[PDB]
C-alpha cells in the first residue's frame, strides 16, 4: 500500500478539480436563468405593444377592435405567467447552491491548513526517534557494542 | 456572452445591497458635513 | 414547435443539477475520509503513529 | 439527485433543531449585549 | 457610524455581520493559543538534544 | 468659488467629485504609513549587519 502521507496531497488535488467543475457548472445555471428572464420581458413587450395598440383602439368608440386586441394579448399573458412563476422558483435554487459552495470553499482551506501541521509533527517524531535509538546504542546497560565493548577490550 | 458574463459574477461576487446602502448613506454625510463648514465658513 | 423549445429549455437546467449533485457528493465523501469517528486512515492513523 | 442528496445527509447528519434554537437564541444575545454598549456609549 | 443620529436599525445588521467573523476569530484564537505550547515543547526538546 | 453668491448646488457636485479622489487618497496614505516601519526595520537590519 502507498504511504497515506502521499495520499494527503493527491486527495486534496482531486477535490480541487471538482471545485472548479462545480464552479463552471453553477455559471451554466446562472446563464440560463438570465436568458429565461429576457424571454419574459420580450413577450410582455409584445403584449404591451398589443396593449399600446389597445391604447389606440377603443378611442373614438371603436371598442370592437380593442376586444380582439386584448384577446391576442391573453395568449402572451398565459405564457408570461408560466415563465414568471418558473423564474421565481429558480431563484431560491441558485441562492441555495451558491450558499452551499460558499460554505464549501471555507471547509477546503481549513482542511489544507491542518495538512502541513500534522505533517510537521510526523517529521518531528521520525526526526525524534531515529536519533535516540542511536543514543540508545550508547546505553548504560552494556547492551551497547560500540562503547562498552571497546573498553572491555 | 451571458455565459462569460455570469462566469465572472461568480468569481467576483457583487457587493451586497447592504454596503451599497451604507456607502451611499455614509457618503451623503461626508459631502454634507464637509459642505457644512463651507456654507458656514463663507456664508 | 412551442412544445419543442420548451422541452429544450428544461434540458440544460436538469443537467446542471446533475453536475451539481455529482460535483456535490464526490467532495464530501473525501471530506468523509477525514471523519471524526476514526473511520479515517489519513488523519487519525498518523496521529496514533 | 435525491438519491445522492440523501446519501450525504446520512454521512453528515444535520444539526438538531435544538442547537438551531440555542444558536439563534444565544446569537440574539450577543448582538443585543454587544449593541447595548454602543447604544449607551454614544446614545 | 450607524446608530448615531438614531439609526439603530442599521447598526443591528452590522454587528450581525461581525458575528460571523467573530465566530471564525474565536476558533483561530484558541487554535493559535494551543499551538504555542507545542512549538515551545519541541524547541525545548531540540535544545536539550 | 461655487457656493459663493448662493450657488450652493454647484458646490455639492464639486465635493462629490473630490470624494472619489479622497477615497483613493486615504488608501495611499495608510499604505504610505505602513511602509515606513518596514524600510526603517530593514535598514536597521543592515546597519547592525
Amino acid at each position: 500500500q502507498e504511504a497515506p502521507e502521499d495520499l494527503l496531497e493527491r486527495l486534496l488535488g482531486e477535490m480541487e478539480l471538482e471545485l472548479i467543475e462545480l464552479r463552471r457548472a453553477l455559471a451554466q445555471t446562472i446563464a440560463t436563468f438570465k436568458s429565461t428572464e429576457r424571454q419574459r420581458d420580450a413577450q410582455q413587450l409584445i403584449a404591451q405593444r398589443w396593449y399600446e395598440k389597445a391604447q389606440a383602439a377603443l378611442d373614438r368608440g371603436n371598442e370592437q377592435l380593442a376586444r380582439e386586441a386584448l384577446g391576442q394579448r391573453q395568449s402572451y399573458q398565459s405564457h408570461t405567467e408560466a415563465l414568471g412563476k418558473s423564474l421565481g422558483e429558480q431563484r431560491a435554487l441558485v441562492e441555495q447552491v451558491r450558499g452551499q459552495l460558499q460554505k464549501l470553499e471555507r471547509k477546503y482551506l481549513e482542511l489544507k491548513s491542518q495538512k502541513n501541521l500534522y505533517l510537521a509533527r510526523l517529521k518531528s517524531a521520525i526526526a525524534a526517534q531515529k536519533i535516540e535509538e542511536i543514543a540508545g546504542n550508547l546505553d548504560n546497560a552494556s547492551a551497547s557494542s560500540l562503547f562498552e565493548r571497546i573498553e572491555t577490550k | 456572452i451571458l455565459e462569460l458574463e455570469a462566469e465572472r459574477e461568480l468569481l467576483n461576487p457583487p457587493p451586497s445591497p447592504l454596503d451599497k446602502k451604507f456607502e451611499q448613506w455614509e457618503e451623503q454625510q461626508a459631502v454634507e458635513a464637509t459642505l457644512a463648514a463651507m456654507k458656514a465658513r463663507r456664508s
